């Protein structure tokens, strides 16, 4: 069935790299956009990145525009986001999410990017602190 | 007075000639055809945007316009007795398309998918009474169900799903010839080379595939590659997903109506690709610079005005650019003294 | 066949100055394909005046073009400051080619 | 720039009752939103998108309402397994997906 | 905003090959026609080829029939500009010059008027022995 599973997350000290992998299976991989959405332990979902189907329009937010990065690879059927330069404030459990579209019809040249998400995964934890 | 039948062939043209108490804030306007001769629409503002169709040449004044049905997205025609018109009015998510004859509501269609029911935005065909209507729901940048709606005197004869190895299907311009109805438009989401549908309304069916000419048509696109493919789409350029067009396929005497610039909507220019249904390493021969670099475009349509006085149907063409142009010519051939 | 240009001209500022452009009736008096360009020294060509008498993006209004039989004219009107430089004309032929003139030189003094 | 915020932020309802969350806006975003529901431990599964449209394998007892500043979600009769928190998601908001703060409900005493 | 750059200046020995090179600023010749022009230093210009990559067609001045060769690739969207048989008198200037091609046609006159309105900065080519 449909199926995404997220692997690579630990704990992490300030001024690493960490990279955190997401397969999905059960659909077409190619289809469809893929984001990642992140959650400290007490308080509820954010919106940190995400991509389209080619990786030609992708979506950072403002906390994380600088130091993050978002690929996918379709012949390998993956997602990748690669954090570099952490904070004590990336502590969170972040869940791999398959984004479809809704209302994108633009008649004007720029694309609208209008997103929600349907399928979500285990999620992997993060946590940044000076120890 | 009579049914219009499309048996009068698709002659062969050269050149483009020119054709083309205050005006509303029209936007996507295109020109539809009657036995009076040919008349321009357009979406209108006054929550309550309307159609208004105008006599060509005269301003759009409020004396000598007429409201075909109320809706933001929508297209019309003529049978040869009555005018047929669909409009889609209604909430995002729940968006209805109203049929119109003779200036009536007829016929209501209810959504399928929820998102954003959206119609070809130029003119329809009718052959005998039957109107092909092209129609699809869903998402612009993703897989999204296109159906194909048959009307006759304002009353439904048979809705099917889009055949073929179409993949994308929005805004869509048709032209008949010899009884066949082909309709040319935007791949918004994977193809930057434009699909074609053939509608037969003597079986009642069709079929889609797509444009095998090597000279893509849509912006925006990558460099025109070696072997255009009209199987599987090309995809590439950035960051426009897509544009209206057109193009008239009649194997010689064929049109493909293209930006100038690769990226962004500025300029418009035309070539004659010969065989451009099924050639694959088709080059092409008459360029006509219709709108230079310098100022901007739109989308860009055909239309025919098939009753004529004439044995042929003389096929035109719409430019946007804000102001449009509608230009179409004769025989006569290209030189310094066409613009 | 190459298109002849009076040799060089000059005037005081205030004036109008007309330089004369003729050549044969296959290239300039057939066609309306007449164009005008001005180059400074260590300067690549700009063209002033495309399509006999237009004008591209920007131009001062000073520089004007005219037709008459096979003779191309470019005047301008109050020479003001720095318009020396050399000027040629251009047509366009019959054999789908661009024949250049020989050229006009337009010098400007600066004091007495 | 789209506040977001939802009420009530803690509601205790018996089984099978009249339960509805408001979500609300500093300016109208047309049916621009989304209802998410993640129970104690598990992934957030969305209920409805586009403020009324139900997905596909949803139960049929999750209703949404609403267009423009104010959207209300009602729970037909609460379950065992409605007992999760919920929250509320724009779409137009590129690339600052706003999410709601979190409405939790639990069994009343 | 440079639009066109060429190279820079070069020193060939007599009866060789010189080649130059015109780099549009996009990536892309659509429906641009470029034409070669030659500048003898303090005399005039000189016309001496055009090409148009859309339909292929290569034109060259009466004078220099045989002698130059223009050849593009649009996967660098690079026009290549060749002479042969190099003499003394072929120390000039050339430019690589742009145009909007208007109509195409066979049967009556084809490549239609498209000007010089964007230019280049320039390449010095000089023959000598030494
Ligand atoms: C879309 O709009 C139609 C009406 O245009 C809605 O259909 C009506 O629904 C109400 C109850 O919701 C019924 O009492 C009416 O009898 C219905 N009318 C018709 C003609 O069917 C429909 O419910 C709306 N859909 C959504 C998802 O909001
Ligand atoms: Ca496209």
């Amino acid at each position: 069935e449909v199926q995404l599973v997220e692997s690579g997350g630990r704990a992490l000290r300030p001024g690493g790299s960490l990279r955190l992998s997401c397969a999905a299976s059960g659909f077409k991989f190619d289809d469809y956009a893929m984001s990642w959405v992140r959650q400290v332990p007490g308080k509820g979902l954010e919106f940190v990145s995400g991509l389209n189907w080619n990786g030609d329009i992708t979506a950072y937010t403002d906390s994380v525009k600088g130091r993050f990065t978002v690929s996918r690879d379709n012949a390998k059927n993956s997602l990748y986001l690669h954090i570099n330069s952490p904070k004590p404030e990336d502590t969170a459990l972040y869940y791999c999410a398959r984004t479809s579209s809704w209302g994108d019809y633009t008649r004007g040249p720029e694309p609208k990017i209008t997103w929600y998400f349907d399928l979500w995964g285990r999620g992997t934890l993060v946590t940044v602190s000076s120890a | 007075r009579t049914f219009l039948n499309l048996t009068k062939p698709l002659c062969e043209v050269n050149s483009w000639h020119i054709l083309s108490a205050h005006i509303l804030v029209t936007r996507e306007p295109y020109l539809s055809c009657d036995p009076q001769g040919c008349r321009m629409f357009a979406l209108s503002q006054g929550p309550f945007r309307a159609l208004i169709s105008w006599e060509m040449g005269q301003a759009p004044s409020p004396y000598n316009t007429r409201v075909e049905c109320i809706g933001w997205s929508s297209t019309s025609c003529h049978d040869g007795i009555s005018r047929m018109s669909i409009c889609i009015s209604g909430p995002n998510n729940n968006a209805s398309a109203v049929v119109w004859y003779r200036g009536r509501p007829v016929t209501e269609i209810p959504s399928w998918v929820g998102n954003i029911l959206r119609t070809q935005e130029s003119e329809c065909v009718c052959h005998k009474g039957i109107c092909p209507v092209v129609m699809t729901d869903g998402p612009a940048n993703n897989k999204a169900a296109t159906k194909i709606i048959y009307f006759k005197e304002g009353k439904i004869q048979k809705i099917e799903e889009l055949q073929g190895n179409a993949q994308h299907i929005e805004e869509c311009s048709c032209y008949g010839a010899a009884g066949m109805i082909k309709c040319v438009c935007r791949d918004n989401w994977k193809g930057a080379n434009r699909p074609i549908i053939t509608i037969d309304p003597e079986m009642m069916t069709h079929t889609s595939k797509y444009l095998c000419s090597k000279i893509l048509t849509d912006t925006s696109r990558p460099n025109d590659p070696t072997n255009g493919n009209c199987d599987e789409p090309i995809t590439g350029g950035s960051p426009d997903p897509g544009v209206k067009g057109f193009a008239f396929l009649d194997g010689e005497n064929s049109w493909l109506g293209r930006t100038i610039s690769k990226d962004s909507r500025s300029g418009y220019e035309m070539l004659k690709v010969p065989n451009a249904e099924t050639d694959t390493q088709s080059g092409p021969t008459s360029y006509q610079l219709i709108v230079n670099n310098q100022n901007w475009s739109g989308y860009s349509g055909a239309f025919i005005d098939y009753w004529a006085n004439k044995e042929c149907f003389n096929p035109c063409f719409y430019v946007e650019l804000n102001s449009m142009v509608a230009l179409c010519g004769s025989r006569e051939r290209l030189g310094s003294w066409s613009w | 066949s190459v298109l002849t240009q009076p040799a060089s001209v000059s005037g005081s500022p205030g004036q109008s100055i007309t330089i004369s452009c003729t050549g044969t009736s296959s290239d300039v008096g057939g066609y309306n394909y007449v164009s005008w360009y001005q180059q400074h020294p260590g300067k690549a060509p700009k063209l002033m005046i495309y399509d006999v008498s237009k004008r591209p993006s920007g131009v001062s209004n000073r520089f004007s073009g005219s037709k008459s039989g096979n003779t191309a004219s470019l005047t301008i009107s109050g020479l003001q400051a720095e318009d020396e430089a050399d000027y040629y004309c251009s047509s366009y032929t019959s054999s789908s080619t661009w024949v250049f003139g020989g050229g006009t030189k337009l010098t400007v003094l600066g004091q007495p | 720039d789209i506040q977001l915020t939802q009420s009530p932020s803690f509601l205790s309802a018996s089984v099978g009752d009249r339960i509805t969350i408001t979500c609300r806006a500093s300016q109208g975003i047309d049916g621009y939103l989304a209802w998410y529901q993640q129970r104690p431990g598990k992934a957030p599964n969305l209920l409805i998108y586009a403020a009324s449209l139900l997905q596909s394998g949803v139960p049929s007892r999750f209703s949404g309402s609403g267009y423009g500043t104010e959207f209300t979600l009602t729970i037909s009769s609460l379950q065992p397994e409605d007992f999760a928190t919920y929250y509320c998601q724009h779409l137009d908001s590129y690339p600052l997906f706003t999410f709601g703060p979190g409405t939790k409900v639990d069994i009343k005493r | 905003q440079v639009q066109l750059v060429q190279s820079g200046a070069e020193v060939k020995k007599p009866g060789s090959s010189v080649k130059v090179s015109c780099k549009a600023s996009g990536g892309t010749f659509s429906s641009y026609a470029i034409s070669w022009v030659r500048q003898a230093p303090g005399q005039g210009l000189e016309w001496m080829g055009g090409i148009i990559p859309i339909f292929g067609t290569a034109n060259y001045a009466q004078k220099f029939q045989g002698r130059v060769t223009i050849t593009a690739d649009e996967s660098t969207s690079t026009a290549y500009m060749e002479l042969s048989s190099l003499r003394s008198e072929d120390t000039a200037v050339y430019y690589c010059a742009r145009g909007q091609l208007r109509y195409f046609d066979w049967p009556t006159i084809p490549s239609s008027y498209y000007g010089m309105d964007v230019w280049g900065q320039g390449t010095t080519v000089t023959v000598s022995s030494a």
